[PDB]
């Protein structure tokens, strides 16, 4: 009914700002300026992420966080700079040091009110606010450090309404900081208990979509930041257009996780780069096309919310769809029966006649948690750069503690491969 | 005497706009509320609607919706002045899809604002009679908040029936997973405040639009228009004044033999897509489970108590000899200890459909209520569904989440598995 | 056969006399009891003074069925009304503790930060 | 001396009118009651005009007694002689005897004595009633209980009327009639039956009335009446006043029942024949079919004989008929007893009612028996009963009004007793 | 000598209302006004059923009882509709249910008083009432529960005066209510223990005699009602004209029934629909003629009133009467002596120049009680529909008490076929 946005560190406000654009085109925003276009749907839910000030124009409930200038100074002056609100931004000065601790502790929590005494104003302004949702890179500290944080702050505040994140859980090939499996476990075990769903987009897919498909030679944070901005178009629209059903995103979670404890979803595309329903069905459901690095073979799916774009006669969606429960009937959990559905929406996305979106509640991610495990306790290991965080005032343990609790996770989605 | 209506639900909801609509149709009452109709002063049509002010004819009803967009629909387009202003209610924050939800959560804040509005229309009626309640089976507000709502009409309405209008849910047309839960978690609490309740299976519904209406994939509008029909021919008994079946006791006086066993079997008679049937043909198609309206089959299980329920341009004098063949051709079928019933009801009025409908004007239809034993069997394709999901619990945890307890899942179905053998057990 | 009449009574307009033929031939209602007539108006009383008390009965059944009817019907209403508000005052007593027991669960991991923080200082 | 009539029941009282009537007309008294010792039997010199009956007329519905003080005859009694009371007996003893009756009882025994208070030495009562029928049973049986009581020696004939298949009212006529008959039996002293069947029966062999209406039967049943009670009205030899009654035709206190037989009845229209020879007419009263309780004593015995001319008529005659009689037909007397034959003769030559049935005659005769053969009316009635009795068949509307199971058991046993007490005297 | 008519539920009133128009035109009533016609006889025994009020005008001695205006206004609005007093009708208001409980128990009870307190004012008025006679249905609720109830309450004020009901013991054809069984046995037990005389008018009969003998083919509750009024005119007459016996009702009673429970006398008729003497007699003595669904034939006749109508002479009557008890000499009871009387009318009825009625306590009725207490065992069986007045507040076993109780009078006019 009314959503918020956190949009937290370097990853984190690069993905929103593409984000919001793809978005903000569909609508139809200027730079500022209201409504430029001959369809007229867009606006019956701009409601969801657009609190309207006087005068026309429109911007989008948008905080954005981060501990340096330098990546916000990057949105004022680039693509859809133009659009959010003044002090909407909360800027860092500090260090960031691509250091969850920093992060979630000292660096970090120094700032996180004045984040908060942001959110306040856009939540307790909302008429009746759903929920938030929070993008963030998940190695590397300012976006899953204080992000974590933050939503363990907004929970509390905000138990109440419901919790969404996108964060990219990171690989060994395309990133930098060593450190990475450190910042990513700590923040998983923080998501597990904190949030009630999380998209996971694993950049190592990211990554070979583009080079595995695509012949993408040089791939920039640029292209590949192209599908993220992508999958959550395709992603949120129900939210944020029709009236096929109206789309909770709270109706979202209840339906979409069985247990608690499992709220993790592949996302996946249709078309892809910078189409007939059929070879849109297949492709939304092949591997070599998911959002998150794992196979959806190893690892059957709970429960599968999908999503189709553009003036199309779903007679035929519902006929195919309806194909691949048999032509893989074995990969459907039986004990939750009619665990998948599908909507249709007839408004495409920025270019193409035809898309196709894919929500994927898999136990085949616990392929992408077990492999950050693998070359986390390959690190904590002999404690390994572990003193950066031991110095900050973080505990020894607390490592083991979340490897620990991480490590059940896996052992839970093994757990239900059942009967 | 009078007898209002509560619509519960966007399905709930919607049925209902799409039978008020058929009313209206049906009595000549132009949207703008007047009728150049006979007219009226403040009997007949009387029934369902309330002479207000001077020029109007406002339903007696109230819809209920625990999110607007719904209901909001309404006081949109024409039939927008139809009803008044009060009579639609709207709660803000969503059911979930969950009983537990509506029933204790966000349904305990707006159940004292209905149960008020509904008194209001109860204020002026001498002798108002019963109520009927339309809601989803499985479905948020539909489950949850239509049974708190039984609960509590039960308290505050003594003797005064209840009979309810169900939507049992269909695999293709649904919209949650947790369906099975709510569906049978309602039912439980729901089936000892309630008196006699229509089951309308939304999967029959859809397979009728499939095979008679030609409509390659059809929508909920569609289906809505098929059971506003229905309905219609239910409620017609008592809006005219029609031979047999003349008031809320004395029709299910007929029907129901045993304070559970509530669910008959409705059969609409002639369906077919614009663009005569003979008095014979048309009841020789109550009996045939494709022309049904629960997904079921009652040649095997055995029937209770009968009801023909003909509408338009008949004289007995064939509905007799036609009756008379339908046993010497067929599946007679009755059990141990109750005559062979057909208790038969003419109504004179012919059938008007909605103009730019699907369907054609009709000369005569039927309508077929039957007791049957077999309409158990979406007793238990529910049953195995739910049974299947919480043998792991499966989504359990929002229920106790929004502050439900285990037990309560157990306790109810324990109830259907008590109701399955209730039923079974009616077996010569 | 020829007969011999002796004749009594010559009178002013009539006469009588026997006429023997052939030869003969051959060799306390008092009252009391109207006391009889009243035992019988002692029955037409006991019976219909009966037949009477015995529609006492088949009455004072009116009072005991309309009154068992009353009877078990408030019987009904009032015990689903508390059937209610007494599973649904264990209700709003289950989700707010289950609330507070997140809040709990996360002013734990919030007086945590506070002592790793103040931590921090404590490194040289 | 005097004479007072009490006629209780719908029968008895239509009997009555229809006899008084018939008085009347052979005392040349007018409806108004004045007439232009001797009859002074019957009737009481009222005012300075008039000529008042010495009757009392009971019913308990008024319809009936209404009718008389409706048409002519109107002026005749005195209003206080006609007893009403409200509602009916209803078809059985029990009702008039015990409920209904108690009530009109005090009343009506009143009023008589009211009568006999104007007679220096009345004489006896005649008593006329319905055998079965409601108050005709029951009334009359606690009148005569009664009347046995406030009049000691005083003399009582009742004139019953014997109920018959064809021309009747009531299923439990029966039970009524062997009830009271019971009761009544020994408080009365000679009793004249009238079998209606009978009197049906003349009217169609010999009236030729193809259906005949109760006022048809009533105006023969008052000839006969006329014709025994003639004896006491003018005043003339034999049954010259009551007792002679008794004297003469019960023998045995017990077997009252003598067996009456009208002589000449003929149609007017055969108003001009020959008319009929004293000896025709005494062989007539030979015979069954003019006989007036439907039996045959030819098989029977007799125990005392009564031959009550009325006319034009010299014994010198009579004799030589008698004669004859003897040595063409049947004898038949029993063991222990003359021959009988007293022989009244009144030269009062008959008149008959005006525009009625009958002819005016020249002579006609009576014959009053004592036949052993009355008992055949005794059994068919008894018969009819036991077979009701043998189910309880209606018993319960008796039980009902408060009588005794035992006292239905205890009558039959005294018809049971008669019926032995007759055939006894043959044989 | 004076008698009142309750006429209470809506076959009940229905049926009065047509028995009140045909009655009242052998008399001659208008609409109000008192008399037209050249015949004069009439008004000797209009006393019977009219109490007289001021002016000329005539006015029926009737009570009327319904538990719904519907009925009532029906007759109102119809045929003698201005006839009866004004505040001679007693509305029901509530609901009447189509249940004997409720008619008995509680909505009916309800309302016995208003009801009592006017026939309290006509008995009270009559000069000297001989008694009540009431119509109304057996199966539904209204006027046999009610009905049973005012009789039992009749008797008692009035013990004393006799008690006369045509009650329409109903039929699995021409019917409704699966319940009728219940509510009828219920009844039957009622009217055998306080009642005097009951004609036993079957609708199964009523129904044959159009269907089977009238090429009536649809028959309306109208038609049909037309044999009741008729026989119902035909068996009252003795009460209401001549002069010939005068028939007392009490007469009528104590001579019709041996024995005090079997006062139930089916009823029959001479010429039908909307004639000699000999085909007069034998079409009144035929079964396939009778009022009630059962053919004298298997059981023999206690006691037979006859009733001829019309100026012809009975020199005739008598010949064929006493005929038919030869013709069938076997056919009546040998222990009741002449258990057959006949009586002659000659003003004929409606329309029609001779007619007959016939009026028999006949142990075939026998027929009728068991062929509804062998569909009401049928359905008392597994406790069938008895939740509708279990919940009334009526007792399990007072319906086991009145099958037993009825059952009884089965076997005793069983009993009464002996030697
Ligand atoms: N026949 C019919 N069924 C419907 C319709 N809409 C929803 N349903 C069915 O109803 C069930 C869902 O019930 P809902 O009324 O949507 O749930 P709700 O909580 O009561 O309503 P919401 O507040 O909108 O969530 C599913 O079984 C659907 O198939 C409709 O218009 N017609
Ligand atoms: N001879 C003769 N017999 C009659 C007459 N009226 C009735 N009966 C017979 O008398 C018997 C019926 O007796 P009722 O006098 O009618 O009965 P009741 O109770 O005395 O008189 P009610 O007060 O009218 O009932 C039947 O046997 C009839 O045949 C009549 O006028 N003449
Ligand atoms: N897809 C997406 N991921 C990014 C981007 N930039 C960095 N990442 C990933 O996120 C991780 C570090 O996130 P970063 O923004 O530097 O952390 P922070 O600035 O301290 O919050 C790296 O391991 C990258 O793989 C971006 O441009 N897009
Ligand atoms: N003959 C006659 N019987 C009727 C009529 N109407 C109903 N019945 C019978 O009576 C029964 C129901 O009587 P009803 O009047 O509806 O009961 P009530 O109104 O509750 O007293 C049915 O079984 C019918 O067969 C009528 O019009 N005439
Ligand atoms: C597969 O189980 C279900 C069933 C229903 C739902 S829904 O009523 O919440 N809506 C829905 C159905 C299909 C696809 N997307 C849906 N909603 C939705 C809302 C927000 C998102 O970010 C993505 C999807 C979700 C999951
Ligand atoms: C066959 O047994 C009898 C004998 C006499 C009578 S009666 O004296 O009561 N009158 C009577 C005789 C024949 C026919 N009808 C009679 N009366 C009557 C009175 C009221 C009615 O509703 C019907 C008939 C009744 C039944
Ligand atoms: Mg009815």
């Amino acid at each position: 009914r009314e959503i918020v946005h956190i949009q937290a560190g370097q990853c984190g406000n690069q993905i929103g700002a593409k984000f919001w654009e793809v978005i903000s085109d569909e609508h139809g925003i200027d730079p500022t300026g209201s409504y430029h276009g001959d369809s007229d749907l867009q606006l019956e839910r701009i409601n969801v992420y657009y609190n309207e000030a006087t005068g026309n124009k429109y911007v989008p409930r948008a905080i954005l966080v981060d501990l340096e200038p330098g990546t916000m100074d990057s949105v004022r002056s680039g693509p859809f700079g133009q659009i959010f609100r003044p002090d909407n931004f909360v800027f860092g000065q500090s260090g960031a040091g691509n250091n969850w601790a920093k992060g979630h502790y000292t660096e970090g929590a120094e700032l996180v009110d004045s984040v908060l005494d942001v959110v306040r104003k856009e939540s307790e302004s909302c008429d009746c606010l759903q929920g938030f949702q929070l993008t963030h890179s998940l190695g590397g500290g300012t976006g899953s450090g204080m992000g974590t944080l933050l939503i363990s702050k907004i929970r509390e505040e905000y138990p109440d309404r419901i919790m969404n994140t996108f964060s990219v859980m990171p690989s060994p090939k395309v990133s930098d900081t060593v450190v990475e499996p450190y910042n990513a476990t700590l923040s998983v075990h923080q998501l597990v208990e904190n949030t009630d769903e999380t998209y996971s987009i694993d950049n190592e897919a990211l990554y070979d979509i583009c080079f595995r498909t695509l012949k993408l030679t040089t791939p920039t944070y640029g292209d590949l930041n192209h599908l993220v901005s992508a999958t959550m178009s395709g992603v949120t629209t129900c939210l944020r257009f029709p009236g096929q059903l109206n789309a909770d995103l709270r109706k979202l979670a209840v339906n979409m996780v069985p247990f608690p404890r499992l709220h993790f979803f592949m996302p996946g595309f249709a078309p892809l780069t910078s189409l007939t329903v059929p070879e849109l069905t297949q492709q939304m459901f092949d591997s070599k096309n998911m959002m998150a690095a794992c196979d959806p073979r190893h690892g059957r799916y709970l429960t599968v919310a999908a999503v189709f774009r553009g003036r199309m006669s779903m007679k035929e969606v519902d006929e195919q769809m309806l194909n691949v429960q048999n032509k893989n009937s074995s990969y459907f959990v039986e004990w939750i029966p009619n665990n998948v559905k599908t909507a249709v929406c007839d408004i495409p996305p920025r270019g193409l006649k035809m898309s196709a979106t894919f929500i994927g509640n898999s136990t085949a991610i616990q392929e992408l948690f077990k492999r950050i495990s693998e070359q986390f306790t390959a690190m904590f290991r002999r404690k390994a750069f572990l003193h950066w965080y031991t110095g900050e005032g973080m505990d020894e343990m607390e490592f083991t503690e979340a490897e620990s609790n991480m490590n059940d996770l896996v052992s839970e989605y093994q757990q239900y491969q059942d009967a | 005497r009078e007898c209002i209506s509560i619509h519960v639900g966007q399905a709930g909801v919607q049925i209902g706009n799409a039978c008020w609509e058929l009313y209206c149709l049906e009595h000549g009452i132009q949207p703008d509320g007047q009728m150049p109709s006979d007219k009226t002063i403040g009997d007949s049509f009387n029934t369902f609607f309330s002479e207000t002010g001077a020029g109007k004819h406002v339903p007696r009803a109230v819809f209920v919706d625990l999110e607007p967009t719904v209901i909001d629909e309404v006081r949109t387009g024409t039939y927008r002045q139809l009803f008044h202003p009060e009579q639609l209610i709207t709660g803000k924050e969503d059911a979930a899809n969950n009983y537990a939800r509506g029933h204790y959560t966000i349904g305990k804040e707006i159940i004292d604002l209905v149960l008020d509005r509904i008194r209001k229309l109860a204020d002026q009626c001498t002798g108002l009679q019963g109520f009927l309640v339309f809601h989803s089976f499985g479905g948020g507000t539909g489950s949850g908040f239509t049974s708190l709502l039984m609960e509590r009409l039960s308290v505050d309405y003594g003797k005064k029936s209840k009979l309810e209008f169900s939507i049992y849910p269909a695999p293709q047309v649904s919209t949650a997973v947790v369906e099975p839960y709510n569906s049978i978690l309602t039912t439980h609490t729901t089936l000892e405040h309630s008196d006699c309740a229509f089951m309308v299976d939304n999967e029959a519904i859809y397979d009728i639009c499939r095979r008679n209406l030609d409509i390659e994939r059809p929508t909920y509008t569609n289906l809505n228009r098929l059971i506003g029909q229905i309905v219609s021919s239910i409620t017609a008994s008592l809006r005219f004044d029609g031979a047999l079946n003349v008031d809320l006791t004395e029709f299910q006086t007929n029907l129901v033999p045993y304070p559970r066993i509530h669910f008959p079997l409705a059969t609409y008679a002639p369906v077919i897509s614009a663009e005569q049937l003979s008095v014979a043909e048309i009841t020789n198609a109550c009996f045939e489970p494709a022309n049904q309206m629960v997904k079921c089959d009652p040649r095997h299980g055995k029937y209770m108590a009968c009801c023909l329920l003909y509408r338009g341009d008949v004289v007995p004098k064939d509905v007799n000899a036609a009756i008379a063949t339908i046993k010497t051709k067929r599946t007679i079928q009755f059990v141990d200890w109750c005559p062979t019933g057909f208790k038969v009801g003419i109504n004179y009025q012919p059938p008007t459909v909605v103009p730019g409908g699907d369907l054609a004007k009709v000369q005569r239809a039927v309508c077929m209520l039957s007791n049957t034993t077999a309409i158990a069997e979406a007793w238990a394709r529910l049953d195995h569904k739910f049974d299947l999901m919480y043998a792991k619990r499966a989504f359990v945890h929002w229920y106790v989440g929004e502050g439900m307890e285990e037990g309560e899942f157990s306790e109810a179905r324990e109830d259907m598995a008590a109701l399955e053998k209730d039923y079974e057990e009616v077996g010569v | 056969a020829d007969m011999e009449v002796i004749e009594l009574n010559k009178c002013t307009s009539g006469q009588s006399f026997e006429v023997i033929l052939k030869p003969p031939s051959f060799d306390p209602s008092l009252e009391e009891i109207q006391k009889k007539l009243e035992a019988a108006e002692e029955r037409r009383k006991y019976q219909e003074a009966e037949l009477l008390k015995h529609l006492a009965e088949k009455r004072e059944h009116e009072r005991e069925v309309i009154q068992k009817a009353i009877e078990e019907n408030n019987n009904f209403i009032k015990m689903a009304k508390e059937k209610l508000a007494q599973k649904m005052e264990s209700n709003k007593e289950n989700r707010e503790a289950h609330l507070a027991a997140m809040l709990e669960r996360l002013q734990e991991k919030d007086k945590h930060a506070e002592e790793v923080r103040k931590n921090k200082e404590l490194k040289e």
